[PDB]
């Protein structure tokens, strides 16, 4: 609920950064399962009972994701200098290209993920930095 | 011998003459209330 | 016939237009046989109204006043054109067809409004219903193609829905192996050497193909003779109702059915044959092409550029 | 290069029309499996019940 | 035969079916031109019984 | 007729150009600036306004 | 104001109303009548600026820029008559109609007042024009230029109406320009550069920078019959100037940023002028000319620092006539032979010996000899870019160069022997092709004598 | 306001009205006389101009209502404002009134080029 | 026959004013639970082997969204014991109220429905009657306004002026065409409803219109795209300025009023400082434009006129008030700051 994120934002930011990565390691992967469970309402099967699991094979991931960003900061956070900037908690977006890129072929994605998967990660952290708000009342 | 109704024809023109009459007869009537009331 | 709502609710027409004289008819006639010989002689006896047969024109036999204008404007293969037999052309034979069958449809069209305006009975032509008999000899003989000969069976299956068909429906009266001098004889120009095939397959085709209506609920007649000439005209005319009275409707199909009361099927075969553009309003054309039956948009478009004119020559003003 | 990239969204998007109808086709029983779906994970998602 | 091009196959392109962007799966069908009647249609002979031995 | 079709337009301006003169009336209120910009005795502050 | 909008309105139906042939004769001969009421109350100050009503000062600004939006009107349709006349009056009354209805708000635009009234109308083209493109093309390829043309323009311009209702609730109220004599800066933040990237990237857009240009011969190589309304789109791009509006003040202490806009733009027109001299296409070539010496000017906007001003604004003119009178060249020369393929018009100036005089003027003011508007109107932009930094005077001094074998490769292409297969090419250019094609070097030239009329406050 | 489900209330006495020869109510019906002569050219009528009998009743329509309803708007933004001033006025605590200074007093930044 | 057909559609309004008049919980469910009762027989008139496999699809999916309802009704008559009208007083009543009313409205999902009814009701006439619908339920959320969860009503929104966009861009039926991106303009209101829910009739009532002078519009004989293809040089070409009149205007551009809803919405939505939330409505409603665009490059573009077809008939169908809507839906931009004000 507002409950995990707000947890780990209001955990280890920019330091303890080992909490904070398994969290976000482990969160990506549970949203994750979320969209592999819903293929099966609104797509079918035919691989019987076992299918589901066989079906699953495709998003054998998210998880992997998650895990790599957080880890990026993670390895990072303290590393060279204060990673809070607006353009280091990019970081952790681009490696999500390569991430995707492994899952499966080459070239006509892990750019585009690294890409805008990195664009979108750094207004994040510059979003509060600066006080924005998404949804507001006078 | 043109050949429209000539039943409602007239009426469109009778109704305007309703209209701006009843109109004015709101609007001449309004304006001095605004005095009569202030 | 209904008008709106409006002209409905307070009085209608359902069985107090149609006193049993009613009865909607038509006949079939070969080529050159029950044209105008027979079919035309009767209107009276019984006061029936008769209709034409087919043509370009009859569109423009309608609408006014009334001349008829060019065959630019109203295309076609302009009959004595395919006379040729044109199995090679530009083309074509089937465009032939279309305005062929776009009137055929408007005169049944236009029969149905006229009972319920007044409950004259009506004979016809050649219904919508006879005229596949062409086809067969329009398909066999090689001069249609593959493609337009279902595109207009695809027509078939959506044009007929609510129509009630003709009760005493009536095959000619056929001459043995005659009609080749029949056309011979009469003059006919260009009504001329088409052979056996255009001959010999329509007959075969007549009666085994159009047996379902004769078939059909509403009870046919028929003859095999020269004509009824005088001899059968009588008893086509009196003992036609005598067969056409107690023992006539089948299934009936044309009581104007169980809304009989004027209700969903009775006064919405009335209400669609006013204005009758609905009527023609699914003839139009398919997705694309056919490769026969089409106009392209500029070239030779402007067709449409010329009879632009205004097109509402008067109504004058104030009213 | 400039038609690459910007033009790609054209084909970026014109397919996620193609998964959003064809694979939807048919089924009333497959939507119907799917409302459920939806109306459980409202539960235990976020503010929903708070 | 000049000012433009709205030729052939600009009609056709658009013909029905769920007309697929960039990759075809599973069309349905030109639909129903009329009112729509594709469907089976179902008629029961009668039913047989004897009016037995009774 | 006469051709109201023609030069009748033009007098569009005249019509125009009154309107830019029924704002003046109202944009009056002030007389009154230090820039010369006076207002003081004339009467020329007291025509176009 | 109302003594101009009511009689370009009132033209309207000066058109339709009247009777067969006459039409043409009929609106060309009032729609130059107008540019006495052009002038008549402008060219007002000076200093102190006009402002008439409440929300309108015509133009006072020192941004005059209005008197030739009023010019090219009745230039069209001396310009459109060529393959016009050949389908309907109903249409062609229309076509005359929506030709107006632009020229309607491109001068309510430039007024404007305000930040507001200028948007809604900033984008209220574009009803006008696309329709103008889509029918009445040539080839079919004008209906992906259809599309382009937005998806572009209506693209990012939404972002301003987020951040000009942003604007009017924060600090007083945007209703006028005339007040800003309250205005705080804009210091930074990670929310401050979107505002700023807001409040500008919609224009860029309009007029070229390198990138994102991907349209502007999209929409031009296919448009409409003689330039009918490609003069007008020449018109429309430059007229994205309300940049002086803004970023004069509105968030004037970021030049921080400016540098990607720089270095951007400056490298590319040294460049796009480069990928103009393989064309095959002639109607290509000029377009390509349109981008360089028009994104000259985002390298003269952003850098504040007057000396740039004095040269900013007579090219958005300067260019306002010579690439507008270009695309009036090769549209006739295209009447006559059906290609617009530039090989195969050669063998000229033999057979129509006075329009020779009229390529020359032409592509003598891409070269920009010096008495003319051209060059005093670059020679303020490098007098102070090059103070910005000394290093400008090797890029800018090479577009000096490569512009100068550009033009003239398009002329002397024109000087040789071909009498080849043509039989086509015989009308010794009619008035109206020497007419319209005046009434451009004749203005033009002329404003040198009292050059003060065009030029910026500073 | 008050009175609810009332067009107008007797309180819009005191306005103006809305007379007419603005150029709204002018242009209300204007966009109807452009809309008449459409609903010849829709037929093909093909007039345009046909009977004076269509081509009015439409004028006279929309004036008036046109008209009829700018009673109301007007009314609409002074009964928004009376309610504004009104609460404007009390509670003096939420309204300060501001002190007078300026040159001699601010600085700005100060970043020239 | 044809007198009920004015007591059946008479009585579906009186379903839908006992909705907006009632101060009682139980009406607003017997209120809206006549409608599912007393639309069904308009389906049918024609009795075909597609309508009768629609509206038992719609059923059963109006018959649920509504038993859900009672469902929710029932659980503050618990807690508070206080029927009436207002916030709900605990939140397993409004989130199972919101997300299970979404059922009629259909929201960004609950719609497998609106394409798979509006689609194939062999009755085109109307069908317009589907404007009412949209007209029931929000006259619930007008009042209960002040209790939602606040992160769903968006989350339905924004999930769905998305969904409703991309799903047409593949559509050639021009019945699904409405039907889609009527999912879109469904979010727009009801991402603006809980700040000032005035401005959001603003948007209902402009849609109303709009999605009205279509349908009239699309009455003569229209149906598939490549049917308004041979349009303009048959019917008549003062129809196609029209189609094209509005097309465009509805996805909208600001000399229209199509741009009115938008221009005035985002006044609010900002003012509020969600200033990262309506960019990307703003920027999503562009690709719902990319349907239009390319459906009216369909009819000023002369597209091979249908075949030898010659209707020199007249009409007679009932336009009626279309002779007025596109003088309304289009040119009002220019007259009014009324309609914050007036429905107020
Ligand atoms: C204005 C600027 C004038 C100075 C530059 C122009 C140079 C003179 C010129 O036109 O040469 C034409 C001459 C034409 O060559 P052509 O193709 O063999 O002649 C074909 C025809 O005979 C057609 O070409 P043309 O040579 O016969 O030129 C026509 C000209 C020939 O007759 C002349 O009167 C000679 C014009 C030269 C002076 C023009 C006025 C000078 C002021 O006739 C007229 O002058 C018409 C009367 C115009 C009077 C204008 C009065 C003010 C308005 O050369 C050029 O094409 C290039 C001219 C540009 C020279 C370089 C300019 C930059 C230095
Ligand atoms: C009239 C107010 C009470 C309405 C009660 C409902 C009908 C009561 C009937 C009482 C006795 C009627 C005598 C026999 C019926 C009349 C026969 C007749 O004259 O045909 C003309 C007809 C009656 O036809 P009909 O009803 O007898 O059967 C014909 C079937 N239809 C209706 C499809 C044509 O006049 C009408 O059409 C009026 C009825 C319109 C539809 C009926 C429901 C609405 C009733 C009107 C409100
Ligand atoms: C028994 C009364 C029958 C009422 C049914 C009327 C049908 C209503 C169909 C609504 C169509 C959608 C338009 C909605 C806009 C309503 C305009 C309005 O509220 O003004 C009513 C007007 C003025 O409304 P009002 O400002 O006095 O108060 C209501 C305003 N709302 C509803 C927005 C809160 O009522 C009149 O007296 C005009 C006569
Ligand atoms: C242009 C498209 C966008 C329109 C934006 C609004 C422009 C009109 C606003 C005029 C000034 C104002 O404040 O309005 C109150 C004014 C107040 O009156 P006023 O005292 O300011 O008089 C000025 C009127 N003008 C500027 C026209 C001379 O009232 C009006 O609305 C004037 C009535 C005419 C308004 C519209 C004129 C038509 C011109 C555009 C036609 C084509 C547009 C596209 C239509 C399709
Ligand atoms: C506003 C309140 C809600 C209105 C929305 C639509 C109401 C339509 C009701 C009737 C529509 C219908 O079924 O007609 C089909 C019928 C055709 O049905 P039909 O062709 O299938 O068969 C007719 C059968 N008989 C003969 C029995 C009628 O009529 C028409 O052809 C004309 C269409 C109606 C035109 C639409 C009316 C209003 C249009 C503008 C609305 C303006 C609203 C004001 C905005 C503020
Ligand atoms: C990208 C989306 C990210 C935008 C971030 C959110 C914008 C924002 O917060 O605006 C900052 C500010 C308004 O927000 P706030 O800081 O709270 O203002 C203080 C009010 N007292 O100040 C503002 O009002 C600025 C609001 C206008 C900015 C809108 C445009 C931002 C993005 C424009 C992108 C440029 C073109 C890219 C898109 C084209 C391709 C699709
Ligand atoms: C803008 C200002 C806002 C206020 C608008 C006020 C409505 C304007 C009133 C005029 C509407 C014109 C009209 O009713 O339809 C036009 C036409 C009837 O015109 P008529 O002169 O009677 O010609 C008869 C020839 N057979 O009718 C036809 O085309 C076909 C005949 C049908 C007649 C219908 C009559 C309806 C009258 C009330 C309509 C109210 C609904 C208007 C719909 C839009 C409202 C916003
Ligand atoms: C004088 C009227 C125009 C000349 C005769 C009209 C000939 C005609 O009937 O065509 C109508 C034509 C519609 O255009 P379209 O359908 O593309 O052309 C084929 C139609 N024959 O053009 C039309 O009339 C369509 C109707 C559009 C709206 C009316 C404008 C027509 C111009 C004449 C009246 C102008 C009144 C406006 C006055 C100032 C307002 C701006």
């Amino acid at each position: 609920a507002k409950t995990v994120l707000r947890q780990y934002w209001d955990i280890p930011e920019g330091t303890e950064c080992h909490r904070k990565t398994y969290a976000t390691t482990s969160i990506g992967g549970a949203a994750g399962l979320v969209v592999s469970a819903y293929s099966v309402a609104l797509k079918t099967p035919t691989s019987f009972l076992e299918g589901v699991a066989r079906t699953g094979r495709y998003t054998f991931t998210a998880a992997a994701i998650g895990a790599i960003f957080g880890l990026t900061s993670c390895i990072s956070a303290q590393v060279r200098e204060k990673p809070d900037d607006p353009l280091n908690y990019l970081i952790g977006g681009c490696a999500g290209g390569l991430i995707l890129g492994a899952r499966t072929r080459s070239y006509g994605i892990g750019a585009a993920a690294c890409a805008y998967m990195g664009l979108t990660a750094a207004l994040v952290k510059m979003g509060q930095l600066e006080g924005w708000q998404v949804f507001a009342e006078p | 011998h043109g050949s429209p109704n000539w039943l409602k024809v007239g009426l469109t023109l009778g109704t305007s003459v309703f209209l701006w009459i009843y109109l004015i007869k709101q609007h001449n009537e309004d304006v001095l209330e605004y005095k009569r009331r202030n | 016939l209904q008008y709106g709502p409006l002209a409905y609710i307070l009085g209608e027409k359902a069985t107090k237009k149609m006193t049993e004289k009613s009865k909607l008819i038509t006949v079939d006639g070969n080529i050159c046989s029950g044209k105008s010989k027979l079919a035309k002689e009767i209107a009276e006896k019984l006061g029936l109204k008769h209709f034409p047969e087919a043509g370009i024109h009859y569109v423009d036999s309608t609408t006014g006043d009334g001349k008829p204008l060019p065959v630019q404007f109203s295309g076609n293969c302009s009959l004595e054109k395919f006379y040729d037999d044109p199995k090679s052309n530009d083309g074509n034979s089937y465009r032939l067809q279309a305005w062929l069958y776009a009137s055929r449809l408007l005169q049944y069209a236009d029969a149905l409004e006229h009972l319920l305006s007044t409950g004259q009975g009506v004979v016809l032509e050649r219904s919508i219903y006879s005229d596949f008999v062409f086809l067969e000899a329009m398909y066999r003989q090689g001069f249609i193609r593959k493609q337009c000969v279902d595109h207009y069976n695809q027509v078939k299956k959506v044009t007929i829905c609510e129509y009630l068909p003709p009760h005493v429906v009536v095959y000619v009266d056929v001459p043995v192996p005659e009609v080749q001098s029949r056309i011979q004889k009469k003059g006919n120009p260009h009504e001329m050497k088409i052979t056996s095939a255009y001959l010999q397959d329509i007959e075969n085709a007549y009666k085994g193909t159009f047996l379902p209506e004769m078939s059909e609920k509403c009870e046919v007649l028929q003859y095999s003779a020269w004509e009824a000439q005088d001899a059968e005209k009588v008893v086509e005319d009196i003992e036609y109702l005598k067969y056409d009275k107690g023992p006539w409707l089948d299934q009936n199909d044309r009581n104007l059915h169980k809304l009989r009361m004027l209700v969903q099927d009775k006064l919405e075969v009335l209400n669609y044959t006013s204005i009758p553009v609905f009527l023609p309003e699914v003839t139009v054309g398919a997705h694309q092409s056919d490769q026969v039956f089409q106009e392209f948009t500029e070239l030779p478009g402007r067709k449409y550029r010329a009879g632009y004119n205004e097109d509402v020559g008067d109504k004058w003003i104030w009213l | 290069w400039l038609e690459a990239i910007l033009p790609k969204t054209i084909s970026l998007a014109q397919m996620k029309a193609s998964t959003l109808v064809t694979n939807q086709k048919g089924l009333i029983k497959l939507y119907f499996l799917s409302f459920l779906i939806t109306i459980l994970i409202s539960m235990i998602l976020f503010n929903f019940h708070e | 035969a000049r000012q433009w091009q709205p030729d052939v196959e600009w009609a056709e392109q658009y013909g029905g079916a769920v007309m697929y962007p960039t990759k075809e799966t599973a069309h349905w069908k030109p639909p129903p031109w009329n009112d729509v009647d594709p469907p089976k249609d179902t008629l029961v002979s009668n039913l047989t019984l004897n009016f037995g031995p009774q | 007729r006469d051709h109201w079709v023609h030069v009748l337009v033009p007098m569009g301006f005249v019509f125009g150009y009154y309107l830019d003169r029924k704002n003046d009336e109202k944009l009056t209120a002030f007389r009154n600036k230090s820039l010369l910009y006076k207002r003081e005795l004339k009467p020329n502050e007291e025509v176009t306004w | 104001m109302l003594k101009y909008i009511i009689p370009t309105i009132m033209l309207m139906p000066l058109t339709w109303l009247s009777k067969n042939n006459m039409i043409w004769v009929n609106s060309t001969a009032h729609s130059l009548l107008i540019s006495f009421t052009s002038l008549l109350l402008m060219n007002q100050f000076g200093d102190n600026s006009l402002n008439f009503s409440l929300l309108f000062f015509s133009d006072s600004l020192s941004t005059p820029l209005l008197i030739l939006t009023m010019w090219l009107l009745p230039l069209m349709l001396m310009a459109s008559q060529h393959h016009l006349s050949k389908e309907n009056l109903t249409r062609k009354k229309l076509f005359i109609t929506m030709l107006i209805s632009l020229q309607l708000f491109l001068i309510m635009t430039f007024t404007a007042m305000e930040l507001i009234l200028f948007y809604i109308l900033f984008e209220a083209t574009l009803v006008p024009t696309l329709i103008i493109i889509t029918r009445w093309g040539n080839q079919t390829e004008r209906l992906n230029a259809g599309l382009y043309f937005l998806f572009y323009t209506l693209a990012g311009s939404l972002p301003l109406l987020v951040a000009l209702i942003y604007i009017q609730n924060t600090v007083g109220s945007l209703n006028f320009l005339m007040l800003q004599y309250w205005v705080q800066p804009v210091h930074n933040s990670w929310s401050n550069v979107f505002m700023w990237l807001a409040c500008m990237m919609a224009f860029m857009v309009k007029m070229p920078l390198y990138g994102l240009h991907l349209w502007l011969p999209k929409a031009h190589v296919e448009a409409p019959i003689a330039g009918s309304m490609v003069l007008a789109a020449v018109l429309l791009k430059l007229g994205g100037y309300g940049m002086l509006r803004i970023t004069l003040i509105l968030n004037p202490m970021t030049d921080f940023m400016a540098y990607p806009f720089i270095m951007l733009s400056l490298w590319g027109m040294i460049m796009t002028s480069s990928i103009c001299l393989r064309q095959t296409d002639l109607k290509s070539l000029i377009a390509y000319s349109s981008v360089s010496h028009m994104a000259l000017v985002i390298v003269a906007i952003l850098i504040q620092t007057p000396w740039s001003y004095m040269g900013a604004t007579a090219l958005m003119i300067a260019h306002g006539l010579t690439s507008s009178m270009l695309f009036c060249l090769a549209n006739s020369n295209y009447e006559r032979i059906h290609s617009r393929t530039m090989i195969l018009a050669r063998g000229l100036q033999t057979l129509l010996p006075l329009m020779a005089t009229w390529w020359l003027l032409a592509s003598l003011t891409n070269l920009a000899l010096p008495p003319t508007i051209n060059l005093i109107g670059e020679l303020f932009v490098v007098m102070s870019t090059f103070s910005w930094s000394n290093i400008t005077i090797i890029l800018m001094g090479v577009n000096m160069v490569i512009t100068a074998l550009y033009s003239l490769y398009m002329l002397i292409m024109t000087q040789r022997g071909k009498y080849t297969y043509h039989i086509n090419n015989i009308s010794p250019s009619f008035t109206r092709e020497n007419a319209l094609m005046s009434l451009h070097i004749l203005p033009l030239l002329l404003l040198t004598l009292n050059p003060k009329i065009i030029l910026g406050p500073l | 306001g008050r009175a609810t489900f009332q067009f107008l209330p007797d309180e819009a006495r005191s306005l103006p009205p809305p007379k007419l020869t603005d150029p709204r109510l002018a242009f209300v019906g204007f966009l109807g006389y452009c809309s008449g002569l459409i609903d010849n050219a829709i037929r093909r009528r093909p007039v345009l101009l046909a009977g004076l009998h269509r081509q009015l009743l439409y004028i006279t329509s929309f004036v008036f209502v046109g008209y009829y309803l700018l009673k109301r708007q007007d009314y609409m933004y002074a009964v928004r404002d009376h309610d504004m001033f009104s609460y404007i006025k009390s509670h003096p605590e939420d309204f300060p009134e501001k002190d007078k200074k300026t040159y001699g007093e601010v600085f700005e930044e100060f970043h020239p080029v | 026959n044809p007198i009920i057909f004015i007591i059946i559609l008479l009585t579906i309004m009186l379903g839908t004013i006992i909705v907006m008049i009632s101060s009682h919980w139980l009406l607003v469910w017997i209120g809206f639970e006549m409608n599912m009762l007393a639309i069904i027989p308009i389906m049918m008139k024609n009795h075909n082997p597609r309508a009768t496999e629609a509206s038992t699809k719609y059923f059963l999916t109006q018959s649920t969204a509504s038993m859900l309802l009672m469902m929710a009704v029932i659980i503050n008559l618990m807690f508070s014991g206080q029927w009436t009208v207002m916030k709900l007083f605990n939140p397993m009543a409004s989130m199972l109220m919101t997300m299970a009313l979404a059922m009629k409205l259909g929201m960004a999902p609950f719609h497998f429905w609106v394409p798979e009814v509006t689609q194939g009701i062999p009755l085109s006439s109307g069908l317009i009657l589907l404007t009412w619908q949209k007209l029931a339920p929000m006259s619930v959320l007008y009042q209960i306004f002040p209790s939602i969860n606040l992160n769903l009503i968006l989350t339905l929104s924004v999930l769905s002026i998305l969904i409703g966009g991309w799903g047409g861009l593949n559509q050639t039926q021009l019945r699904k065409i409405m039907a889609y991106s009527s999912i879109a303009h469904m979010g727009w209101m009801t991402a603006v409803l809980p700040y000032n829910p005035t401005m959001t009739l603003l948007n209902l009532i402009i849609y109303i219109i709009m999605t009205s002078t279509m349908f009239t519009m699309f009455m003569a004989n229209s149906t598939t795209t490549t049917l308004s293809l041979s349009h303009t040089w048959n019917k008549t070409p003062i129809m196609t300025v029209l189609i094209l009149a509005t097309l465009l205007s509805m996805g909208g551009l600001p000399p229209l009023s199509g741009f009115m809803p938008k221009w005035m919405i985002i006044q609010e939505m900002t003012k509020n400082n969600s200033i990262i939330l309506p960019t990307f409505m703003a920027i999503t409603a562009l690709l719902n434009l990319y349907f239009y665009m390319r459906l009216t490059y369909s009819t000023t573009l002369t597209m091979f006129p249908s075949t030898n077809n010659m209707k020199m008939k007249w009409q007679f169908p009932l336009m009626k008030k279309m002779t007025f809507l596109p003088t309304m839906v289009v040119l009002s931009t220019m007259m009014l700051p009324l309609t914050p004000m007036l429905s107020v």
